[PDB]
RNA sequence: AAUG
RNA sequence: AAAUACAUAGCUUAGCGGCUAAAGCACUGGUUUCAUAAGCCAGCUAUCAACAGUUCGAGUCUGUUUGUAUUUA
RNA sequence: UAAUGCGAUAAUACGCAUGACGGUUCAUUUUUGCCGUGUGUGGUCACGGUAAAACUUAAGAAUCGUCCA
RNA sequence: CGUUCUUCAACCAACGGAAUAAAGCUACGCUAGGGAUAACAGGCUUAUUCGCUCACAGAGUUUUAUCGACGAGCGCGGUUGGCACCUCGAUGUUGGAUCACCGCUUCCUGUAGCUGCAAACGGUUAUAAGGGUUAGACUGUUCGUCUGAUAAUGCGGUACGUGAUCUGAGUUCAA
RNA sequence: CCUAUGCAGCUUUAGGGCAGGUUAUUAUUCAAUAAACUACCUUUUUUCUGGGACGGACGCUCUUAUUAAAGAAACAAGAGUGAGCAAUGGUUUUUACUAAUUAUAAAAAAGAAAAGCUUAACUGCAAUACAAACAAUUAAAGCAGGGGCAUUGUCGGCAAUAAUGCAUUGAAGAAAUA
RNA sequence: CCAAAGGCAAAGCAAACGGCAGCUGUAACUCUAACGGCUCUAAGGUAGCAAAAUUCCAUGGCAUUUAAAUGAUGUCCCGCAUGAAUGGU
RNA sequence: UAAGUCAGACGCAAAGCUACAAGGUUUCGCGUCAAAAGGAAAAAAGUCCGCCAGCGAGGCUAAGGUACAUAAA
């Protein structure tokens, strides 16, 4: 019971690995061309931010996955993006994903399943 | 003794690069050998149409699990993927339909012309009479 | 397993044939479904198909 | 209440 | 080779999905009799042709290998 | 793809750590056989296929072992 | 009383189902057709049957004298079968009487070896088809059992030879 | 011997009838009706088949050989079926799970189980195709109405491949005429 | 023997149309079973006769008949599937 | 053409049934016969070469042949 593909020009990826949680915006033009990157943002980068200001336990923990929602925000804010379709697979059912996921959802980015 | 079972022929109905409508059958099969990839869909007996116009294409890929999928493809055209390509496509439908008509000719004919004329149903033509049959227009009120 | 007749509860006449197994539900069936006449989801009886 |  | 039935303690004979069991003769012990039979009392036989399946569970339902009738060539 | 991977509190702040040896799992079409179609006195014939089956020598990658020659 | 819509039921399981329903005998039989289809004979096939070669294990016990096997190959068209090619505007059945032509896989009358061949009587192999191959009791028989003699009482093919030459006991019409 | 738009005679607890007699019931001063017995009249008693009879079989699915497009026969071979489910249907959430069917290498953004709410197992239509002598049989984007669970996706029964029957005649609910 | 399914009759009728079983144990050595046990039915074939105009094994066994007997006669007998007015001897 | 046909046969090459038999039977690929005269192999439906509108005492070839029958070393 697969459901049929549907294109979408605007997708977001989630990457999670041992140590960090990597979250990416794709603009493609079709299946058979490469996309181009327009966010990209990973718990990496919220922990050298807040870790100067605000002492955070580890890049993977709850005030990171917030932060790193709220840069995503921003970019796509900036570019005039306010709706994309996520990309669903193992990494997606992480809990530090999930989080970043609801975060989102809660500052006005509107993510769709299907 | 003997008997046989009516035959089902499974199989693909067409290639790489072929021309394809929206509604035509691509496979016929029994089990989800092959899965619908862009622009098709699937029955409840995994029966895989198209739903636009353009050419059908064929793919393989290998899942995080190990295993082998392999889809159905309908490219556009011109490879145009935007939302506009919806109008376009309806435009083709109905210019396939009158140069059926004008390679068949005039004796074939695609409507019927009866001495009466078919109830209305629901703002649609229905094929189920009404108990009684009148002319339209033929009664004043009252 | 048995066919009843599911008739409507507002007695426009409009009913429903179905079938049901009286021993595994030994009670009238009830059930919401649309009813032509009247243009709404209506409550549905079980009766005697005949 | 058949038998030895 | 066709076709219809049947293989149940020592022998006839119940049973044909809830556990693996009924009734009569035989056999064993006791009682009655000077003793033997009949008559009386209590017991005992894992009680289910052989193999492979179905089912939670089969003597019981489905196939195969054996034996016995009955009809046909 | 070191913002990797793996872990016996298994969580990831801490532990092992990208080299080197050893053992496993994955080019003149490697070139022979074999198969298919066509033609055929049953083969002194032609073309193609084997990412369907047998068959060669490597080089690399993924684990695993290891005070290391 | 009639029409439309929403629906269902019975026999149709010989399951495209309808003349509402609905079994047999004919050797007393009759008509129209077929060798498009059987029974006798011919044809094709050779599983089976029969024969030969290899095999020489095993019995005999020095001998492959003689008997004889697992297994394999080849041949024959005579046994039991398979097929449906010829004949249904007709190819007379079994056995015998009468009179025949051919093959040799030889029962007797011949020729040459071997032998567990002293002689006699035998055994086996190779070669040989000119002549011969008996009279009776039982049985419709082919066959089979038996009796008295005989050099010996061979097998098979010929529409399982032979009814425009004979026979009619059996089989196969009406009692 | 077999084959017919076959024919005839005979038989019976094969179907239908009453038209003589007997019998039963009723009525008038040699009559009327009949699920009975006898007599009589009329009708029926498939096909396939290595000849016919005897036996067996006739619908619909899966699998095997005739290779790797589809299709393909024999009284060839090996297995199923003339259903079940008020949830085992629809739809959301969670995860130490990834099975089973008559048979089968289906399926991981998929399923199964657990928890909650539900009846789309709808009304009126439908482009275009698969298949196919015809009849029927199969898949289906999309439009309008009323709904379910979500909160903008899916639902016109069930993983898929079997669980069936034309027209006629009869019956039921509603509506329109006369 | 009138049960079941029919017919007829006065609720009865077989010289009306019809039917008339099976398993198992037992006497000195053996064999056989005079004699027991069980199931079922409306009833379970009695006398007589019997290799038959009736017998599948079959050309049954014995005796007579012939030099020689699938023949004939006599005799033995639960007889595939004999039998008493569709009569038995 | 709202016509005729719905009895097919064999050769080479495969498979099921039979006995990896049949001039057997059931499917399947090509060809020939059926509806096809002429030439070669003895006669020769299905094998090999090759498709006949008519006449002629011209010529070149195919399959197959080239001491006699019988044309050509
Ligand atoms: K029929
Ligand atoms: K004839
Ligand atoms: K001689
Ligand atoms: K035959
Ligand atoms: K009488
Ligand atoms: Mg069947
Ligand atoms: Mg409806
Ligand atoms: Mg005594
Ligand atoms: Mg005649
Ligand atoms: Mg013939
Ligand atoms: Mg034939
Ligand atoms: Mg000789
Ligand atoms: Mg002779
Ligand atoms: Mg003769
Ligand atoms: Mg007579
Ligand atoms: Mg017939
Ligand atoms: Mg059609
Ligand atoms: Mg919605
Ligand atoms: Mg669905
Ligand atoms: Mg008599
Ligand atoms: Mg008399
Ligand atoms: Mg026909
Ligand atoms: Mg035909
Ligand atoms: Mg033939
Ligand atoms: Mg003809
Ligand atoms: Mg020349
Ligand atoms: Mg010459």
């Amino acid at each position: 019971p697969l459901k049929p593909l549907v294109f979408r020009p605007l997708k977001l990826f989630f990457w999670a690995t041992n140590r960090h949680v990597h979250a990416k915006v794709v603009r493609f033009s079709s299946p058979f061309n490469e996309g181009v990157p327009v966010v990209d943002i990973s718990t990496f980068d919220a922990f050298n931010k807040l870790k100067g200001s605000a002492p955070v336990v580890a890049p993977r923990s709850l005030e990171c996955y917030k932060e790193v929602a709220k840069m995503v925000k921003e970019e796509t804010a900036r570019q005039n993006i306010n709706e994309v379709t996520l990309h669903l697979n193992s990494h997606a059912s992480d809990r530090g994903v999930r989080e970043v996921v609801r975060e989102l959802k809660n500052l006005g980015l509107l993510v769709k399943k299907v | 003794q003997g008997g046989k079972s009516h035959a089902k022929n499974w199989g693909p109905k067409f290639g790489d690069g072929e021309i394809v409508f929206p509604g035509m059958i691509i496979m016929r099969q029994k089990q989800g050998i092959y899965s619908p990839g862009y622009n098709v869909g699937r029955g409840r007996d995994y029966t895989i149409f198209a739903k636009t116009v353009g050419y059908v294409e064929y793919s393989k890929l290998k899942t995080e699990r190990g295993k082998t999928r392999r889809y159905i493809h309908v490219v556009p055209i011109n490879d145009d993927w935007s939302p506009e390509y919806q109008k376009l496509a309806d435009e083709l439908v109905v210019r396939r339909a009158e140069v059926k008509r004008q390679i068949l000719g005039h004796h074939v004919h695609t409507e019927p012309a009866f001495h009466f004329s078919l109830p209305q149903r629901n703002g649609n033509m229905s094929w189920l009479l009404n108990s009684v049959h009148k002319f339209p227009g033929t009664t004043t009120l009252a | 397993r048995l066919l009843v007749k599911m008739v409507s509860l507002a007695k426009t006449g409009y009913f429903y044939v179905t079938t049901k197994n009286p021993r595994n539900t030994p009670w009238k069936l009830k059930l919401m479904k649309f009813d032509p006449v009247v243009g709404r989801h209506v409550l549905f009886e079980e009766s005697k198909l005949k």
